[PDB]
């Protein structure tokens, strides 16, 4: 069986305004099998209070999950989504980009 | 009526080895989740107060028990026959079943199963149909399953008699959430440059419900055919996010705008104007 690697899309719920509480979303999709590990990161470090959806899959049987948490964007702070999957030899990191 | 028109349950059964398998399940209206499956208790989690539709507590419990027995027996029998079906661990099986309401009022039901992320079987006319991707293994499975007493009759009843009345009852019971209208917000950004001397403009649209939406880059009243819609992405709490991008030559971005149309807006489109020279 051919395994599918995760697509990773990072986006804020609201336009980023420095110092205004917001929501950071990481959508992980297109992958197979379903076993996966997803963290949201702040300046490389793991964020502890992160929520996520129950497992689902698309019409082509690829799995997808939403991870999200509250955050307050600043100018200097960096946020990212780090994913591990059997298809990846090392964790894949996708940083959030307001522009 | 707006909002979802279908109900389905999904199964993901993960077989690590001959002695260890685990199943996750959930129930959905289109892609809105309304049921969870709690493996701690072998019972459902009802995510909305109306998630039982018009079904009585008694029937809901009976269905939970059907699913709990099915979940256990499915894993048991898959492990017992894995040798005869020449299965190599680990492997993962998926299933989806439910029904949907079409224009004209017909309700059509479906059941699909997958092995290794590829179609394996479907149920047509209350019959097991092997998919070609599933090969002889799927032909073997279908010929075996229809001999287990009562499985096929339970599937037929659940698909063609329980699902349609459940769907209608829950679409009605949840209409305050399912047919609500949530206005989007929109904003503009200057996204990843396509290449030399060129720009990508990005119109973001976030927080709308229901899902259908219209976003287009415009020069005055002329819709730019170059507009590229990204995929609709979920937000938490049953709203959606969408990007529409436009790749434009450096000195041709002036004069562009983004127009958003959505059922919630009562005909008052959102219009954002791109301004040159870093004036947002
Ligand atoms: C949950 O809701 C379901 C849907 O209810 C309707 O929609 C919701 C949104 C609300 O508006 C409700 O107020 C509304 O009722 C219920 O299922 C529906 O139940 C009704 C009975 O109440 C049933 O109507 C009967 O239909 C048959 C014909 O059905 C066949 O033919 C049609 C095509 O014409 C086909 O679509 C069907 O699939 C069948 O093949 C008809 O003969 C009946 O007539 C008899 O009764 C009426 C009065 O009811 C009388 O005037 C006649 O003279 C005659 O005696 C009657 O019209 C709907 O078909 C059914 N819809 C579906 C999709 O199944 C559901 O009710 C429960 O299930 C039903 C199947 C039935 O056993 C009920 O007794 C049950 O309570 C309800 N509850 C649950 C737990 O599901
Ligand atoms: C309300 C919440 C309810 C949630 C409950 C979640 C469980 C219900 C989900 C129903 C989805 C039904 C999908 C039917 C699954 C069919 O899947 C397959 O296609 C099986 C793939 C078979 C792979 C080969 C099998 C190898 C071992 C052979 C064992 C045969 C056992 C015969 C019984
Ligand atoms: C069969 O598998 C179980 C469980 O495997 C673990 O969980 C899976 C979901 C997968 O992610 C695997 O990589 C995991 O290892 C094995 O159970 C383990 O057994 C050892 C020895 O007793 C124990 O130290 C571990 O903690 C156990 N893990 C769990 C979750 O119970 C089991 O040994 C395997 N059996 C065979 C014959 O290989
Ligand atoms: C809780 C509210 C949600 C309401 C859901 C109603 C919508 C119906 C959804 C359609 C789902 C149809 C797909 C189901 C597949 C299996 O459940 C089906 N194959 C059941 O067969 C079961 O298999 C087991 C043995 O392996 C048990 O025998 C099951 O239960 S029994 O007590 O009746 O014996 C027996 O019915
Ligand atoms: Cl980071
Ligand atoms: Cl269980
Ligand atoms: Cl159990």
């Amino acid at each position: 069986k051919i395994q599918r690697t995760p697509k990773i899309q990072v986006y804020s719920r609201h336009p980023a305004e420095n110092g205004k509480s917001n929501f950071l979303n990481c959508y992980v999709s297109g992958f197979h099998p379903s076993d996966i590990e997803v963290d949201l990161l702040k300046n490389g470090e793991r964020i502890e209070k992160v929520e996520h959806s129950d497992l689902s899959f698309s019409k082509d049987w690829s799995f997808y999950l939403l991870y999200y948490t509250e955050f307050t964007p600043t100018e200097k702070d960096e946020y990212a989504c780090r994913v591990n999957h059997v298809t990846l030899s090392q964790p894949k990191i996708v940083k959030w980009d307001r522009d | 009526f707006q909002g979802p028109t279908s109900f389905h349950v999904i199964q993901t059964s993960s077989f690590t080895n001959s002695t260890w398998a685990q199943t996750q399940g959930s129930g959905w209206l289109d892609d809105l989740q309304i049921h969870g499956w709690d493996s701690d208790s072998g019972t459902a989690i009802f995510l909305k107060p109306w998630s039982k539709g018009n079904f009585s507590d008694k029937e809901v419990a009976e269905l939970e028990e059907i699913f709990r027995v099915y979940i256990f027996g499915f894993a048991r029998e898959v492990q017992d026959f894995a040798g005869d079906f020449q299965m190599k661990y680990p492997f993962e099986i998926q299933g989806i079943a439910g029904c949907e309401l079409h224009s004209g009022g017909a309700i059509v039901s479906f059941l699909r199963g997958a092995l290794g992320g590829l179609d394996f079987l479907s149920v047509k006319n209350a019959s097991c149909v092997p998919s070609p991707e599933g090969g002889s293994r799927a032909q073997k499975f279908c010929a075996l399953i229809i001999q287990y007493q009562g499985i096929m009759e339970t599937v037929r009843i659940l698909l063609y008699e329980t699902c349609p009345r459940y769907l209608l009852g829950v679409l009605n019971a949840g209409k305050a959430d399912l047919q609500r209208q949530v206005k989007p917000e929109a904003w503009l950004s200057s996204g990843p440059s396509p290449g030399p001397g060129r720009l990508q403009l990005v119109c973001h649209v976030s927080g709308f419900y229901p899902k259908p939406v219209w976003v287009m880059w415009m020069r005055g009243e002329q819709e730019q055919q170059g507009t590229q819609l990204g995929d609709i992405l979920p937000n938490a709490n049953w709203t959606w996010y969408l990007r529409a991008t436009l790749d434009v030559a450096d000195g041709e971005a002036a004069g562009l705008s983004c127009r958003v149309k959505h059922s919630s807006l009562e005909g008052q489109d959102i219009i954002l104007y791109w301004r040159g020279s870093g004036l947002n």
